[PDB]
RNA sequence: UUUU
């Protein structure tokens, strides 16, 4: 909608509350932070060897 | 691929930021935000000022940020550029002054789209690719003759996998297209079929939305793909293998990151053995593809300009330009300008050329 | 090159199995029990006939 | 006889064992191709340098590449950690010299007169070069000529490479990162300018 | 036959390997690899014969470092730590570029009880491996996960995030070679859920759930299944599939309703409440009433306030005040109370909130890197008095913490632009483009739009330029 | 093994070896103990040869790694040999240059260890100045490596030399047949800020320029150079050419680098035909001066010993401001050093004879003069030394005993009574 | 040694009084309201005057007297203004006026030293038709750069700059070259740096995690000689330091409302003056926020001046 | 007070 407007000297541009508080302090999220994750998360010797290679 | 020597220089080349650069055998072309298109002759002499051999043309009042050049043997030389308003503009270069001929190659319904990126695909018919602000890629075939009578034929479009901003595009010599998006996703599709092949996401984490693809490049052999992307105020490079679509590794240096601020552009040399990246921190770094290890580093200063009157130490606001960020970088084939060459454009409105020792 | 590689042999400068294990401490029942350069073996907490040279 | 005495010295300081097998310290000292393998190995073997900066490490390592023959009086050290490193290197060299003279090994002119010459007189110059100062200030503060400074920094590059390899051997990642960072920090400008023959 | 026996773990291949090795040794006893193979073959039956074979192999070919590692691992198999340590010291003196000795040393140190040295050795082994060892990748990922579960970290720490990313990459490379590994899949899910990579977590969790379903009748199987289902419900909740999250949480809660179990119960309650909130408010209210740490209380208060009922708001306020009166005073709870009071427009408590906010200790001001207290103080001052005496707290904050960005975001924009440039502060591309566009210059607006063409303000400013 | 005077044509042998190895499709390695000659040799070989690739290997930089002829120093080659580099697989010839060069305080002259550690398929081309100790070293190399060495020694000089002595007079003391003259020496025995203007004026009148003055002091070089104010040697065209060359050359530097005091002073002297060469200069300044001297724009040069070993020094005259040089104290010049420095005073095809002048500020004694000028050349010495790094590396490589390597080193009067298990 | 309260003036400024300075005739004080007030030295509210400088407020001020009397101040907009006591001067060039300045100090040819927000320190030279001419500049020691919070200049020709990361750099005035470099959620910001009037001693008001520390270094060798403690000197941040004419006692002002006097020779405390260490459980001072700045006055004008959070200026 |  703005690029359509763009389709039609260092000039200077002519471009000049409760929502911010609600979004910054009282908006719950479905992505759990690391604090809740810390609150809820719970955390053969022959396979270390090398078998020798074939011989031709 | 270890020693680079400065060759020629030009300060205060444009009146605004130089956003892109491209080169061919005959000349080097650059664009800027003032709206002009400049041509720099590659075949120079000793102790000749590059501003003496330069030709400028006014294109758009809004400014330009992308450019590409096509040269093929009747000799045709085409330039395509994108403006800040969103237009796609084609010009024909003819020579010993330089003549700019505006070409009207797009129909009326194709002039309502806002384009961002573009790239030429040379014959090995020539092809043109472009990205849209809506997340679409367009494929064209260029026919010069029917006698000179150029036409652009639309082949098809590729939609976005998810829509997001399409920021970068590339085309390989084996017939592949890579598109980068602003969330860190890269899509690879087939040229002859217009069907997507691979779709891999390169994000370190999704906690914050500061991931974005800035550049995608294909290896000269076409079997490798390099990706430059953001990581919340850092710059990262990841290498992928295009035949089967698997992650190879990453390029990093102590400063898990390739650059300190942001990686703007990438470039391969002729053999595809060395990769160069340009950073917002004001550095050029060169990497070995096989060993994934850094080779060399170049530093950019405002005092590199040969003529002392063209040195721009500060901008219009007083901020220092002692170590300016690099916008774009390009490798030049042997014989264009003995050995390979390199060009880059910076924040101090300068364009610089380098030579490889050997 | 690297320190992980061995040099090629210089030019001009100058019963193998039996002579190799001549100084190995053979314990009872005829079996090696101490690696070379060490002083102890593992302490948990037909093969002798194979002397075919 | 010299070979036997050097074997005795190498066994005394726990570089090789009684069977003439190379130990960890000898393995690390195999990499250092400069003139002081033993002192450098003893310096980088422990966690002494664990609180230093890359600039401080590259400044301290200049004692091993600077001949120390100068007439101008030494200015005060620019950083306390540089003074601490100076003291540590001096005590290490005193101990090693006593061990050497125990076995009556003949000493070269440089090895015997190490602590007599002012060999710590380029730490400030290398420090300020690594911080980011230009060559003009460096020359306005240096106690030598341009060629000597260029030579010292050029050799410090290879010293950094050797210390990187030794740190990979020892198992110290932080030292490896610091040495790579210092190598990138000091390699710039006219000191490492490309040759006019290339 | 030895390779087949190692992969499949069946006795009949070990005997065939022993037969073949004995016949080859009879035909020619001068070769070292035959003794190596014979030592590996009998490594579980008789350790004395294996030690003899390894020693003879060392004698025949002394420039081979795999015999020493085999002997050290055999010593570790019979629980002889000092013998293995001595052999590994020799091996490190002999082949430093190899990664096996570092892995063995790290295993010994981890068994002994050391934590820092074990982590350092695991990291060194992983870096030296260069993607050639599955064991190195698995051990490194497990160590990184074990060090960062209950360590009290924040998302703003770059090093922890980079460690988690490296562990995730290592686990992907590991899965390319050995999929269907339960422990590696669990570790991968734990890392991915914490990096907010939910699609990969969905795929891996589907694979793991299939594996556990095929593998099952016991008791511990049911408990592990319940824990996996709880994590899988968390993944759906984070992915936007609320119905599936509710179903999985209910299924997991059913099997562990009469019992490590407390963590699963808390997770199920949180997931059910948040899934129901996004919109049956009664079920969410009941589940949140079913439920310290200062974070559960804040989340519950936020949800109950956003419900929109007078009883819910009163309950949230009462719970926050109870926490304040019980566990002391902190910054987040006071900020939440202040925001709720400001939104509800209660005049009597506003003055007390303003006084308490202005009487903050210096420690809380050091902790507050986002400068929320000055913001709330100015908002309350402007609402109460309709004057312009609220910038004084901003001036004091800029005096005390002059390198911050949020303090200069209000006073002088040139200061904020200069402070954020050249790496003095860590700033993203969106914020930098906004700073550039706030210069009102055409060049700056073009640069800011180049840095972020999907920014509405940059496009609007460029359009307004003409 | 070739031992001949400098500029007698020892580079023809090296070029023929390179071409012969190229014909067989094998490789050649050229090594020197001076790190400032690698770049000059690289440029010279790249100019001389066509269809043959030339590469350069140093501590950091690598140029054309997969070439036919690689140029490095002896320390690089020794490190490669100890680390088992795969480059040596295809190498057929190894060229050792400046074998006679001896310096105690330099840890880079290690060519006997290189000879000891080289494989069986590699042949050698050793080049040096004329020495009286050739057969012992050639015999040791032949015995140790079991290769057939041939000894070529030549005292013939393409251009003869004369030795003269400078109060406002030039008295010849040694003619072109190396015959000391005593009548002129006695006549000399009978008979500052103005010395060098007078010397330069006399030489310019006699047309014996360009000249090189050998000064064994870094500060005295610059003092004498500054004592030459008022004299000029260039016209407008040459000055413009020199200015353009310097401007193009210093393009690679920053603006603050181009403004350094040495660069300004060097340009000021260079635009008049004067220059100074010593070890206290920036490397780029030394390269600029050497290239401009090679091109032929410089008539007067003040140089220390660092210029004697240089590659391209075409001079008509050589002047010795003194006979004593500090090394541990002031010491008279050895006959070998004087011969090496004075042998550069001739040009093939452009000169008929070589002029060498010794400066007498009170006369000079005859004993020291004869010892310095006509003396027995210095013998070839062994620089092999035992180091802890070598011992540790050989103990790490458990296949070669250190005692055996020690016993196969060169030693004057070695015991020929070794029966190994005999 | 004791001190007696002499004069007081409450509600002096409308906003926070951030800095104070005095000379042989006047005492000046700036605030965030944009006023600077000149108080006569011979109630003091009836001998006071006010002037308006900038609407963004002021946070630094200094006085130079030599019949010359000059005042320099810095605003929250990054400006740097001069006044001839009130007659506004124009000494800064057009391109130099584009910079952002934080702190200043009159070095009594006369000198002026100022710091920037990018870590750069500027040194001038005042020539009375008055003009300024830039002698040079000093860049940030570290990369990336930091905020330059404090600056001082000594009579012997030394300059000390403190940064917000805890680093203090000593540089010369003759050649503008560095001499020393000390590197002493946590805070370590350098709040104040001072030179002893007589001798070779530098006092640095260091910062701990919500604690105030003072550390003493000695010049010409760059050796740490100890720290003052009662190793914390105050229970809150230490805001400013001050020496007397002799240089034997050092006064420190803290955010706990206390003025502690110390002895230079013995490194021991002398007396404490409360404007109105005890730590409750975390590191919180039991006292209330106190003093912003303090300044000794020599004999004939010994006395001292104090500005507090209560918007009052006190003389002792 | 040459040379590295």
């Amino acid at each position: 909608e703005l690029y359509q407007s763009l389709k039609e000297e260092d000039r200077i541009t002519k471009l000049d509350a409760n929502d911010i508080i609600k979004d910054r302090f009282l908006r719950p999220s479905n992505a759990l932070p690391w604090s809740l994750l810390d609150m809820v998360q719970d955390v053969d010797y022959k396979e270390l060897l090398k078998v020798p290679d074939p011989i031709n | 691929s270890k020693v680079f020597i400065a060759t020629a220089n030009a300060g205060k080349a444009h009146d605004a930021d130089i956003f892109s650069v491209s080169a061919c055998n005959s000349f080097t072309v650059s664009c800027s935000g003032d709206g002009y298109l400049k041509v720099w002759d590659n075949k120079l002499l000793d102790n000749e000022n590059p501003k003496d051999k330069s030709y400028s043309h006014f294109v758009h009042k809004s400014g330009l940020h992308h450019v590409d050049v096509l040269q093929a043997i009747f000799e045709l030389c085409l330039v395509a550029t994108t403006s800040f308003s969103g237009d796609l503009l084609f010009y024909r270069i003819t020579r010993k002054k330089v003549i700019f001929e505006k070409l009207d190659l797009l129909d009326s319904d194709m002039k309502k789209h806002s384009f961002w990126a573009l790239k030429w695909g040379a014959s090995n018919s020539h092809r043109l690719v472009a990205t849209d602000v809506k997340g679409t890629t367009y494929i064209w075939k260029f026919h010069p003759f029917a006698n000179w009578s150029p036409t652009l034929e639309l082949q098809g479009t590729v939609e976005s996998p998810m829509s997001q901003f399409a920021t970068s595009v590339d085309i390989s010599e084996r017939g592949l297209i890579a598109t980068g998006f602003n969330n860190g996703t890269v899509q690879i599709s087939e040229l002859s079929t217009l069907r997507p092949l691979y779709n891999f996401e390169s994000q370190h984490s999704m906690i914050n939305n500061s991931n974005s693809i800035r550049s995608v490049k294909f290896s000269p052999q076409g079997s490798l793909l390099a990706i430059a992307h953001d990581s919340n105020s850092f710059g990262c490079i990841t290498l992928y293998e295009t035949e089967f679509g698997e992650r190879i590794g990453s390029l990093s240096v102590p400063t898990e990151f390739a650059h300190s601020s942001w990686v703007m552009s990438l470039s391969f040399n002729d053999s595809g053995e060395t990769l160069c990246s340009a950073g917002w921190d004001g550095k050029l770094r060169f990497w070995d593809v096989k060993t994934k290890e850094r080779i060399t580093t170049l530093n950019m200063h405002c005092d590199d300009i040969e003529i002392e009157e063209d040195i721009l130490a500060v901008d219009e606001h007083g901020d220092s330009l002692a170590e300016p960020g690099v916008f774009d970088v390009k490798f030049l084939k042997k014989g264009w300008r003995l050995n390979e060459s390199l060009c880059c454009v910076c924040l101090d409105r300068s364009i610089r050329w380098f030579r490889e020792a050997g | 090159g690297s320190t992980a590689q061995l040099p090629f042999t210089p030019g001009g400068i100058p019963s193998t199995m039996a002579n190799a294990t001549k100084l190995l401490h053979k314990d009872g029942q005829g079996l090696f029990d101490i690696p070379e350069g060490m002083n102890r073996g593992i302490k948990p907490m037909l093969k002798q006939l194979n002397e075919i040279d | 006889p010299d070979y036997e005495k050097r074997l005795a010295v190498l066994k005394d300081t726990e570089f090789i064992d009684q069977n003439h097998n190379v130990l960890l310290k000898g393995r690390v000292a195999c990499e250092i191709n400069s003139g002081y393998e033993l002192v450098l190995t003893e310096l980088i073997l422990d966690n002494f340098l664990g609180s230093f900066e890359p600039e401080e490490i590259v400044a301290l390592l200049s004692v091993f590449v600077y001949e120390g023959k100068t007439r101008e009086e030494e200015p005060p050290i620019v950083t306390p950690r540089l003074a601490k490193g100076k003291q540590r290197i001096e005590e290490i060299y005193k101990k090693m010299l006593c061990v050497f003279n125990t076995h009556q090994i003949p000493l070269t002119q440089d090895e015997a007169e190490f602590l007599d010459r002012k060999r710590f007189a380029m730490m400030n110059v290398v420090y300020e070069w690594a911080r980011g100062l230009s060559f003009k200030e460096i020359m306005e503060m240096s106690p030598e000529a341009e060629g000597t400074v260029v030579r010292v920094i050029t050799w410090l590059d290879e010293i950094c490479r050797e210390v990187k390899t030794a740190s990979i051997i020892i198992g110290n990642s932080t030292l490896h990162m610091k040495m790579s960072r210092a190598q990138e920090l000091i390699k710039r400008d006219i000191v490492f300018a490309a040759s006019l023959y290339l | 036959e030895l390779t087949a026996f190692i992969t499949l773990k069946e006795p009949q291949y070990r005997d065939a390997a022993i037969f073949a090795f004995k016949k080859s040794i009879q035909l020619q006893s001068n070769t070292s690899e035959t003794w190596i193979g014979l030592g590996i073959a009998t490594m579980d039956i008789n350790f004395r014969v294996s030690q003899h074979c390894f020693i003879k192999a060392t004698a025949l070919e002394p420039k081979a470092t795999n015999t020493w590692f085999n002997l050290a691992m055999l010593g570790l198999k019979k629980k002889d730590t000092e013998f293995a340590q001595q052999v590994l010291n020799k091996l490190q003196s002999l082949a430093p570029q190899d990664s096996s000795p570092w892995l063995g040393m790290a295993l010994i140190l981890e068994e002994q009880g050391d934590i820092i040295g074990s982590s350092k050795l695991f990291a060194h082994s992983f870096i030296l491996s260069n993607g050639r060892s599955k064991a190195a990748q698995f051990m490194y990922a497990k160590n990184v996960l074990e060090n960062h579960i209950n360590n009290g970290d924040d998302e703003r720490d770059i090093e922890t995030v980079e460690k988690l990313t490296t562990a995730s990459i290592a686990l992907e490379q590991f899965f390319k070679k050995s999929p269907d590994s339960q422990f590696a899949l669990q570790c991968a899910l734990l890392t991915l859920e914490r990096l907010h990579h939910y699609e990969n977590a969905n795929e891996l969790a589907n694979r793991l759930i299939g594996i556990l379903e095929k593998k099952f009748q016991d008791e511990r199987e049911l408990f592990n299944f319940a824990i996996i289902k709880g994590q899988f419900a968390r993944i759906h909740l984070g992915l936007g599939n609320f119905e599936l999250s509710i179903e999985n949480a209910d299924l997991s809660q059913g099997i562990i309703s009469e019992s490590k179990s407390m963590k699963t119960k808390i997770s199920n309650h949180i997931c059910l409440g948040l899934s129901y909130f996004f919109d049956f408010d009664q079920t969410l209210n009941q589940f949140q009433e079913l439920l310290d740490s200062k974070h559960l209380v804040v989340l519950i208060a936020k949800v109950l306030y956003d419900v929109g009922e007078s009883d819910t708001k009163e309950i949230a306020l009462q719970e926050l005040t109870e926490y304040i009166a019980t566990s002391g005073a902190d910054l987040l709870v006071t900020l939440t109370i202040a925001a709720m009071s400001i939104l509800d427009d209660k005049r009597e408590d506003l003055s007390i909130i303003l006084e308490e906010l202005k009487a903050l200790p210096l420690s809380k001001q050091i902790i507050d890197k986002h400068k929320d207290a000055p913001y709330l103080i100015e908002e309350i001052t402007k609402r109460l008095y309709r004057n312009d005496t609220g910038k004084q707290v901003w001036q004091r904050s800029a005096y005390f913490f002059p390198n911050n960005l949020k303090v200069w975001e209000r006073l002088d924009k040139n200061i904020q632009r200069r402070i954020a440039s050249n790496g003095q502060n860590k700033v993203t591309a969106e914020e930098m483009s906004k700073l550039y566009c706030e210069s009102k210059n055409l060049r700056s607006i073009q640069r800011g739009m180049f840095l972020c063409p999907w920014n509405v303000t940059a496009v609007k400013a460029l359009n307004e330029c003409f | 093994f070739v031992a001949a005077h400098t500029s007698a044509g020892k580079t023809v042998v090296a070029e023929y070896a390179i071409a012969m190895a190229h014909r067989n499709m094998t490789k050649t390695i050229y090594t020197s103990p001076i790190k400032a000659l690698s770049n000059q040799k690289f440029r010279d070989f790249k100019e001389t040869f066509d269809d043959v690739n030339i590469g350069l290997i140093t501590g950091d930089v690598q140029i054309n790694p997969d070439a036919n002829c690689l140029i490095m120093t002896t320390e690089i080659l020794r490190s490669m040999l100890y680390r088992g580099a795969d480059l040596i697989r295809d190498v057929e010839f190894v060229i050792f240059d400046e074998v006679h060069y001896v310096n105690d305080q330099d840890r880079g002259v290690v060519w006997e260890e290189v000879i000891i550690m080289l494989p069986q398929h590699v042949k050698f081309i050793l080049l040096s100045a004329t020495v009286p100790n050739t057969y012992e070293f050639a015999n040791w190399i032949g015995r140790t490596k079991q290769k057939n060495i041939y000894v070529i020694s030549t005292p013939k000089r393409p251009v003869p030399l004369e030795i003269n002595i400078w109060k406002k007079e030039l008295i010849p003391v040694i003619n072109q047949n190396s015959e000391f003259l005593e009548a002129n020496f006695r006549k000399h025995k009978e008979i500052s800020k103005k010395t060098w203007p007078e010397i330069v004026n006399y030489l310019r009148k006699r047309e014996l320029l360009p000249m090189v003055v050998f000064v064994f002091s870094k500060k005295r070089c610059e003092e004498y150079a500054d004592w030459l104010e008022g004299i000029n040697f260039c016209n407008n065209k040459e000055k413009s050419q020199i200015h353009m060359f310097i401007e193009k050359s210093i393009t690679r530097l920053k603006k603050e680098d181009r403004d350094l005091p040495q660069i300004l002073k060097t340009r000021s002297l260079l635009e008049r035909g004067i220059a100074v060469h010593h070890g206290g200069l920036l490397p780029i300044v030394k390269e600029l001066i050497e290239i401009l001297f090679s091109k032929g724009f410089i008539k007067v040069l003040f140089a220390t010993e660092t210029f004697a070993m240089g590659l391209n020094l075409p001079t008509r005259t050589v002047i010795f401001s003194s006979i004593r040089k500090h090394d541990n104290g002031l010491r008279e010049l050895t006959p070998g050093e004087f011969t090496q420095m004075a042998g550069r005073a001739g040009r093939r095809g452009l000169d008929s004879t070589g002029t060498v002048i010794v400066m007498a500020y009170s006369p000079l004694s005859i004993a020291t003069f004869k010892e310095v000028t006509m003396g027995v050349p210095t013998r070839l010495q062994s620089q092999f030394r035992l180091t802890y790094n070598m011992i540790l590396n050989l103990l790490r490589i458990e296949a070669l005993r250190v005692e055996e390597m020690i016993k196969y080193s060169f030693s004057e009067n070695a015991k020929e009574t070794l029966q190994p298990e005999h």
